[PDB]
């Protein structure tokens, strides 16, 4: 019976069952399979368990005696399964960017929820936007709003995410995410601080020169290459502007491009409120003052400065933080800033 | 400051000096004491004493729910009676007592069942009403009517916060979270705040839940009291459902003769038309694209179906001929109904236009000329008479298709509280029971259209009737349990599925039928005990009974559909990948129902890529032809044109739109079944 | 000392196992080498890994 046809696919398989990865598509019962250290005959595939079900360059079962094919891997995933695969809205505080919250909106919810202009106006969807800055200003936050504030479940894939030294992990994890974006949904592939090429290296990692190499070209040719994007909204946002390969800087693989500055006071005001409402504001202290002082707040020192305020006071269990509290807790914030002469020496 | 020389004074058990020391003890219980309390293993000796011993039930009690108790706790306050907006009020009032009197209430709400505890309870309530806090308070009085009382105690300022948050918070929480019972006094209470308050569409929710005339004759006479009144009248005939608008009818025809042009019929279809040939333009180059699919007769009859579909007039309606002559018996069914579907509204002009159609040279002409009278309007009753007479054949004459589409079209148009004259004319449709199975068919339907919303359904004769002479002979067993389970609609704590249970069942058709009542019979509220049910007897050996008993799934968690996504498409009983292609539906259509759809599209079986495409382009009314170009290039037997086309015509609790489908669930069958498929009126 | 001879044939090295599964087996990182999913004894459960 059924359980008989089960007990003889097990009498095919050897007890150490290792695992080879397909090299192509051979149907004539016996393919050429590929172990962690690349046996390559032409070993038997079984025919009955989907022999053809998954394709060259993925893991299978394999034997250990003749290594020959065993079966379709096991239900496999990678560790970012809970970031990208998504279970803050439009703004809790507004008080920012304000505008390209807007542009990232109409470039990426407004082509992606309604591709109805492209045929409209002979026009084509924007493929790819970098938005990049200081460490800290809109970048990634306005990403992080933009994951809310959307009619599709967002996507949210650390850019070193997708770096493993296991062989082929990297094309390995580009075709997960890719299967993912393009056999799950219409979603948002958001990877964020990509520009992981320029001028570092890692202990934890083998020769970038041939091993993430190979892994960026597949990424490449995935995403705006071959597999083309179709309605698959996958932006890299950075933080630089130098660093990268030009291979990308051409249009096409990404279209648009935003920077960010640092707020303003305008801005400033907006994000102290946005923070400072977090005590009880002994509004005696100058915000203005700290506004001006510091015009140069990207968004670390506002959270970190109310914060660390917040602390200076509630360490003496006070209700209202007088202005000396606020003074240490950003110059402990803010250290190395001299910003008088120059300049400094005027008006 | 060092309890050095106020922590000795707990050793001795003077009067004076306990009494001196407790008023102490609420002077430093501001911050608790200096610390957290760890006073206690040498108070704890204390407690076998006994002047102001209420002030030491007091002190004990601070104590006690300051470490750690659940029932020890609140019995020196029940002891206290607490007597003699501070941040010590805060303390002992707003955290103290909420974990207190909450654990009390808990326990004395799970355990017995005095009046302490409501004593404790509606002191709590008027503190934490001086207190003002919501969304805490209200969640954790809610458990212990208390319920009613405390909102008419409460609700005399706030109508925003406690209105909005508490009722909508809790009507959410009762569908998702709590079972069905107390949701009656929720009801009722809501029913009277908002009598007292404004904004008549909380009551009119009220209403579409409770399923109440003496609501709907309140809400009436104060929306007269406050004159928009158009579109009041509009979306009150889109929220009620088929019981109340006849009791309503009637209620009105006995007392500005407005609210009867209204709330019936032929005023919420008045200004819509217009306003859609007006400010809606669709252009001329649908219908050919749609249209320009090579004439196959069935692919030209579905394409007829889609252009019939279009609503900027009524082109399709009025294409000259041939079109229908081109088409087949049941095609000739569909395309003479689908001027009706064109023409879902101008009551005169529905007759001047079929009546050419009407008592025409074929049968099927003349039957879908009635299907598309009955199908035109809801509230005529003029175009019921002539095929009334003819419905009787006794076996299989032409009226009995008329009868079909009269019946059908009747049950459409007319669904009074309890219309019997159509019943006495449907005993002799059952009583027949013609081998073609829409009779049957639509016997049962249009018997539970009309039947459904009802009170608890009934137990009444007609069913009763229905399931003897459906027992009798062994899609018969499959859709006269869809009318059985249509009567069973409108149920909140019916007994049908007990007695169903027990006339029923039998070998896997009627037992199918009692799963059918089953299904039919827990719409959706928090009762996961018939869910763990249904997880174990998924794993049942009919593949059958499964199909419909976890369809029930897009029903019974429909609100808080993000655990709807189940295991279905991981599951192998194909049927199964077919039951979560249904549970998608026709919604907005999330991101998720997209994720379905993203393997649900891509499959080889004639059936199932035939039950994808309607799901996916009724949930979604480039974007939206994208997978109409993906099944385009996925097939290219006549199947795959025939769901393309359906997906064509997709593209371009109310009960109206709950049996359907449902019923169309057995599209495994001819096109005789897809014969009675244009009768799926649920869009405005 | 007569057990001995059972010190003559394998000191038998650590696999690492990413995690357990169902049907007997896991996904032992085979430490110098990758992974195989392979045989498992009769003593400890599968939720034991
Ligand atoms: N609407 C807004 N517009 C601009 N800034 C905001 C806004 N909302 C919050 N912020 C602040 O901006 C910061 C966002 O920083 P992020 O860009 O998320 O940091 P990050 O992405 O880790 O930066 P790097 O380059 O990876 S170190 C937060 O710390 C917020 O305080």
């Amino acid at each position: 019976k059924q359980e008989e046809e089960r007990s003889k696919v097990d009498d095919l398989r050897g007890t150490p069952m290792s695992v080879g990865t397909l090299e192509e598509i051979i149907d004539d019962n016996h393919a050429i399979v590929s172990t962690s250290v690349g046996s390559e005959h032409y070993v038997s595939i079984l025919s009955f368990v989907d022999k053809d079900l998954l394709e060259p360059g993925c893991s299978v079962l394999l034997n250990h005696k003749v290594h020959a094919v065993i079966g379709v891997l096991m239900d496999d995933t990678d560790p970012l399964v809970t970031v990208m695969k998504v279970e803050q809205e439009t703004y809790a505080d507004i008080g920012g960017l304000d505008n390209q919250i807007q542009e990232i909106k109409e470039s990426v919810e407004l082509p992606l929820t309604h591709p109805e202009y492209y045929e409209e106006m002979g026009i084509k969807p924007p493929k790819g936007v970098i938005l990049y800055g200081p460490p800290g200003t809109g970048k990634t936050l306005l990403a992080k709003a933009v994951a809310n504030q959307t009619s599709a479940t967002f996507l949210r894939v650390v850019g070193s995410e997708l770096i493993q030294k296991y062989l082929g992990d990297g094309p390995k994890l580009v075709r997960e995410l890719f299967r993912v974006a393009e056999e799950h949904a219409p979603s948002i592939v958001f990877i964020d601080e990509i520009d992981a090429i320029g001028t570092k290296r890692y202990d934890s990692n083998s020769g970038g020169e041939r091993e993430i190499q190979r892994t960026m070209l597949e990424l490449l040719n995935q995403l705006d290459g071959f597999d083309s994007r179709g309605d698959v909204k996958v932006i890299m946002a950075t933080n630089r502007i130098e660093t990268l390969d030009p291979a990308l800087i051409r249009p096409g693989r990404i279209d648009r491009k935003i920077e960010f500055p640092l707020p303003d006071e305008k801005t400033k005001k907006r994000i102290f409120q946005i923070h400072t409402s977090r005590m009880t504001l002994a509004d005696d202290v100058t915000l203005d003052d700290l506004i001006m002082a510091k015009d140069d707040l990207s968004g670390a020192d506002i959270k970190a400065i109310c914060t660390e305020a917040g602390l200076m006071a509630l360490r003496e269990r006070r209700m209202k933080v007088t202005n000396e509290d606020f003074k240490k807790s950003k110059e402990n914030v803010l250290y190395k800033k001299q910003e008088g002469t120059p300049e400094g020496l005027y008006l | 400051r060092d309890k050095a020389p106020v922590q000795p004074q707990q050793s001795p058990a003077a009067a004076p000096g306990g009494t001196d020391e407790k008023p102490s003890g609420k002077e430093r219980r501001d911050a608790g004491d200096k610390d957290k309390e760890q006073e206690l293993s040498e108070e704890d000796k204390q407690l076998q004493d006994e002047l102001y011993r209420p002030a030491l039930e007091e002190l004990r009690r601070q104590i006690r729910s300051s470490t750690t108790s659940m029932t020890s706790v609140p019995k020196p306050l029940k002891f206290l009676r607490p007597h003699y907006n501070k941040r010590f009020a805060a303390d002992i009032i707003s955290v103290l007592a909420m974990t207190m009197s909450g654990e009390r209430e808990c326990l004395k709400y799970r355990l017995v069942g005095a009046g302490e505890v409501a004593k404790e309870w509606q002191e709590l309530d008027d503190a934490e009403k001086v207190q003002r806090e919501p969304l805490l308070t209200l969640v954790k009085e809610i458990v212990p009517l208390l319920m009613e009382i405390e909102q008419v105690d409460m609700l005399e300022k706030d109508i925003d916060e406690n209105a909005y948050a508490k009722v909508c918070l809790y009507l959410t929480s009762c569908v998702n979270y709590v079972p069905e019972p107390e949701n009656s006094a929720l009801l009722r209470c809501a029913l009277g705040v908002f009598r007292k308050f404004s904004r008549f569409p909380e009551a009119l929710r009220l209403a579409l839940m409770l399923n109440d005339m003496e609501l709907v004759e309140d809400i009436f006479t104060s929306c007269k009291d406050v004159v928009m009144l158009g579109r009041h009248g509009v979306f009150l005939e889109l929220s009620e459902d088929v019981e109340e608008y006849e009791d309503l009818t009637e209620i009105m025809s006995n007392v500005n003769s407005n609210f009867l042009a209204l709330a019936r019929e032929l005023d919420i279809m008045e200004p819509k038309v217009p306003d859609d040939i007006y400010k809606t333009h669709l252009e001329n180059n649908r219908f050919g694209g749609s249209g320009s699919q090579v004439d196959s007769a069935r692919m030209n009859l579905a394409s007829s179906f889609v252009n019939g579909f279009v609503n900027q007039d009524k082109l399709l309606t009025d294409d000259g001929n041939k079109w229908l002559y081109k088409n087949k018996d049941h095609g000739m069914l569909s395309a003479a109904a689908s001027l009706g579907m064109i023409l879902l509204w101008d009551v005169d002009g529905g007759l001047t236009q079929i009546d050419k159609y009407l008592y025409s040279s074929e049968d099927y002409i003349k039957s879908g000329a009635l299907l598309a009278c009955g199908i035109v309007n809801s509230g005529v009753r003029n175009e019921c008479d002539p095929a009334l007479a003819l419905l009787s054949d006794y076996v299989l004459h032409n009226s009995n298709t008329m009868r079909l589409g009269s019946i059908f079209g009747l049950g459409l148009a007319y669904a009074g509280s309890n219309r019997e004259d159509v019943l006495t004319l449907l005993l002799p449709v059952m009583g027949d029971s013609k081998s073609s199975m829409e009779v049957a068919g639509v016997t049962a339907l249009a018997c539970g259209m009309i039947a459904v919303g009802s009170c608890n359904g009934d137990v009444t004769s007609t069913i009763l009737q229905t399931i003897m002479e459906k027992s009798e002979t062994e899609t018969y067993a499959r859709w006269l349990p869809l009318g059985l389970g249509l009567n069973h609609l409108g149920k909140g704590e019916a007994i049908e599925a007990i007695l169903a249970a027990l006339e029923v069942v039998s070998e896997p058709f009627r037992s199918f039928a009692n799963t059918l009542v089953d299904v039919c019979a827990y719409a959706g509220s928090g009762n996961v005990l018939k869910v763990q049910q249904l997880l174990h007897i998924c794993s049942e050996h009919f593949d059958s009974k499964e199909k419909e008993e976890d369809k029930d799934k897009k029903e019974k968690k429909d609100k808080d559909k993000k655990e709807a996504p189940a295991d279905m498409g991981a599951h192998q009983g194909v049927a199964v990948l077919g039951i979560a292609l249904i549970a998608m539906g026709e919604e907005i259509g999330a991101e998720m129902a997209l994720r379905t759809f993203g393997h649900l599209l891509r499959y080889g079986e004639p059936t199932l890529r035939r039950a994808v495409p309607l799901a996916l382009a009724l949930i979604s009314v480039s974007h939206d032809a994208d997978p109409e170009v993906s099944y385009n290039s996925i097939f290219a037997a006549r199947l795959a044109a025939m769901l393309r086309q359906l997906a064509q015509y997709h593209a371009k609790k109310g009960t109206l739109t709950l049996c359907p489908y449902h019923s169309d669930r057995q599209l495994m069958s001819q096109v005789a079944v897809a014969g009675l498929l244009t009768v799926l009126v649920s869009f405005l | 000392r007569e057990e001995l001879q059972l010190l003559q044939e394998q000191g038998s090295y650590v696999g690492e196992v990413v995690r357990a599964m169902d049907k007997k087996k896991v996904l032992v990182k085979v430490h110098p080498e990758g992974k195989f999913v392979v045989d498992v004894d009769k003593n400890i459960d599968i939720n034991d890994v």
